[PDB]
């Protein structure tokens, strides 16, 4: 019986709180309400093994800064975040997210995840980017980053959807057995 | 209403400096001459019970140069825990020990009398009245003490207060006295015992984790005395939020403030915690200079008058209680003060300005001065710094009452004409009631030895009362053979057949 602590960093309103709750309940919250700091349980299983996954939800805030350090010790691998749909909040990784989990946790694999998948391939999703003239992240912007900050791997998925969703933390539980 | 126990209550003023009795402990001797030493403690006590050895006793321990006034305090405590069966006898020690008081102060002034415990009857005397009055204090004085207390405790945390220096917005001392503002806000948080049901406790966004875990204890244990209460630093302040919270703050951790050699404490509004926040206490898992509101390096009387206008409405209970006329007058006050009046007029003191401050350093500024100080002689609490600072300026405001002749003068100005009103109307029920029989004392007196549940600890008494003896042998075998009396005795002997039982 292997205990694996999960914590998912990411910028504010990347999706994580949703994401953690797409994957231990089967069902989308819909309303947005800032995380502070929130805790999640599901019992896996990964290549013939039992494993309890004690996720750890944080803020994507400025504000629940002073607070976030103490989600970090002991974690066995990090989930940094971003979404598909923002660069605004994947430039952060390399700015905000990357720096912190590594200031404290230098050993702790990190998996770079792009939420909202579904919003990237639709049209109207598009348009509002274009308005502000910007463009969405692709899958090889993305590995770039990925092998950039160390990131034992890089997934793309949607919560709306439960697209490659299962494949992200199946493959962060592979991630620290190894 | 924590209320202790005589056994405490008595342990706490007669040893107060160690917190706990220092008559708690085994003899330190060996299974082997064990019983040899026993024995011979016990012809110590006998020899003790001789009114004729115990007078020389003392009188050769005042004279030494080497006997501090912190041995005065010592001897007479060892002395009270010893003589505590011979109550009657106990008295009888001091009526002739008050007598030879009396006459040394002839000479120089007699107005100096019972001020500082240069004599060891000083210190008898607090004891012997804290014997008496345990039972009226318990009975009367006790309830308005519990709510200045808790008066006082209420209306400092209404302010914010630092963890560091030990200064709030309220106070009744400059000493003390936040001098500077801070941004605080009021918090109202849902406080959990998780060692489950939700108590509302009231802190302070400003208040450390510590403070704020007193606090939330404070309503969580509202009236479980303190040695009942579980330990502080077994406990941990965990807040929550969300399907599962689960976050142990602290007052010190990876989320301080360090700015070179100033580390700041971690408050409430630090962690950024809202108003209704599901705080539980939890158990516990386990050269910067700290600070927490005014880094460490003129008067203020409208603050200071906001304070003392608050706990003004305890303050004149309290004491139309101790100087109650409505009540009777307790016997050992009524004996003890006419006790003195007999020593007043075998000396020739006409001057009863004299012989108030006689009675003024006996029961009020002996006994009832102590108890406003310090209110862990009654109560099984845990006082604050800041809460004695409050306390003693109440007892110097009493005290100034009491005397016939800074910030606690000019400031209690208005009530201080009224209370030294109240202490003559008190001095007036001492003379026009009648008077109390030694037939009618001694009555009482054995009671108490009675009604004083179990040992205090008179083992440890006896023998600490010989790790004097040893030290001082010699100069006592001096006034155990020069008095005739004590030759007829055979006192020196009888001291010289314990001196070989010990060793
Ligand atoms: N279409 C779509 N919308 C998503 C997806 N994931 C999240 N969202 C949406 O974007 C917002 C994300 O909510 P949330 O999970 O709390 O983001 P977060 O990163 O956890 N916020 P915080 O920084 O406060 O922790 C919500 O309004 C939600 O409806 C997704 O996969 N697909
Ligand atoms: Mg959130």
């Amino acid at each position: 019986m292997q205990a694996i602590k999960c914590v998912v960093v990411g910028d504010g309103a990347v999706g994580k709180t949703c994401l953690l709750i797409s994957y231990t309940t089967n069902a989308f919250p819909g309303e947005y309400i800032p995380t502070v700091f929130d805790n999640y349980s599901a019992n896996v299983m990964v290549d013939g093994k039992p494993v309890n996954l004690g996720l750890w939800d944080t803020a994507g805030q400025e504000d629940y800064d002073r607070l976030r350090p103490l989600s970090y010790p002991q974690t066995d691998v990090f989930l940094i975040c971003f979404s598909l749909v923002s660069p605004a909040s994947f430039e952060n990784v390399r700015a905000k997210w990357y720096p912190e989990v590594r200031h404290h946790c230098p050993n702790t694999p990190i998996i770079l995840v792009g939420t909202k998948l579904d919003l990237r391939d639709d049209k109207d999703t598009i348009e509002k980017l274009k308005e502000k003239k910007l463009t969405p992240i692709t899958y090889p912007q993305g590995l770039a980053m990925a092998k950039e900050i160390g990131a034992v791997k890089y997934l793309e998925c949607s919560a709306l959807t439960q697209r490659g969703l299962k494949t992200v933390f199946d493959e962060a539980i592979r991630a620290v057995l190894k | 209403i924590p209320f202790l126990d005589y056994k405490v209550y008595a342990e706490r003023i007669f040893f107060p400096g160690h917190r706990e009795s220092p008559l708690h402990r085994d003899l330190g001797v060996p299974e082997s001459r064990r019983p040899t030493v026993e024995q011979g403690l016990g012809q110590l006590s006998n020899l003790l019970n001789s009114k004729l050895f115990l007078t020389k006793f003392i009188h050769t321990l005042e004279t030494q140069r080497t006997f501090s006034a912190r041995d005065r305090a010592y001897v007479a405590s060892l002395l009270t825990v010893a003589l505590h069966g011979k109550l009657e006898y106990f008295t009888d020690i001091l009526r002739t020990l008050l007598s030879d008081l009396v006459a040394q102060y002839v000479a120089k002034n007699p107005k100096l009398m019972l001020r500082r415990t240069e004599t060891v009857v000083e210190k008898l005397l607090t004891n012997w009245m804290s014997i008496c009055l345990y039972t009226f204090v318990r009975d009367s004085v006790g309830e308005p003490l519990y709510m200045l207390f808790r008066g006082i405790k209420h209306q400092v945390d209404k302010g914010p207060v630092d963890s560091v220096t030990g200064k709030a917005k309220y106070t009744l001392n400059d000493n003390r006295l936040l001098r500077e503002d801070v941004e605080y806000r009021p918090l109202t948080l849902n406080a959990l015992l998780a060692v489950a049901q939700g108590v509302p406790v009231k802190v302070l966004d400003c208040d450390t984790i510590s403070q704020a875990k007193e606090k939330m204890l404070d309503q969580l244990y509202k009236g479980v005395p303190l040695t009942q209460r579980p330990d502080p630093r077994t406990l941990d302040v965990e807040w929550r939020s969300g399907v599962a919270g689960h976050l142990i703050l602290s007052d010190e951790d990876v989320t301080s403030e360090v700015q070179g050699l100033w580390r700041r404490l971690n408050t409430l509004q630090h962690y950024k915690v809202p108003d209704g926040a599901t705080v539980a206490l939890v158990p516990c898992l386990t050269g910067i200079r700290p600070w927490h509101l005014v880094k460490p390096s003129e008067i203020y009387l409208t603050r200071l008058l906001s304070m003392k206008g608050t706990l003004q409405k305890f303050v004149d209970d309290l004491f139309q209680v101790i100087l109650s006329t409505s009540r009777p007058v307790p016997l050992a006050v009524k004996y003890f003060f006419d006790l003195l009046d007999e020593q007043a007029q075998q000396h020739g003191i006409s001057d009863q300005d004299t012989i108030h401050i006689w009675k003024t350093n006996s029961l009020p500024l002996r006994f009832w001065i102590n108890i406003i100080k310090n209110p862990q002689f009654v109560f099984d609490v845990q006082t604050s710094d800041n809460m004695d600072a409050v306390l003693l300026v109440i007892a110097q405001t009493f005290m100034d009452a009491c005397t016939l002749a800074p910030i606690n003068k000019l400031l209690y100005a208005r009530d201080i004409p009224r209370y030294k009103r109240m202490v003559e109307r008190y001095y007036a029920d001492i003379r026009q009631t009648v008077p109390a029989s030694d037939q009618e004392m001694n009555s009482v007196l054995a009671e108490l030895s009675w009604n004083y549940s179990g040992d205090l600890g008179a083992r440890v008494a006896l023998h600490e009362l010989y790790k004097y003896i040893n030290k001082y042998y010699d100069q006592i075998i001096t006034a155990l053979e020069e008095d005739g009396t004590a030759q007829k005795m055979q006192l020196g002997y009888r001291l010289q057949q314990i001196a070989a039982a010990v060793e």
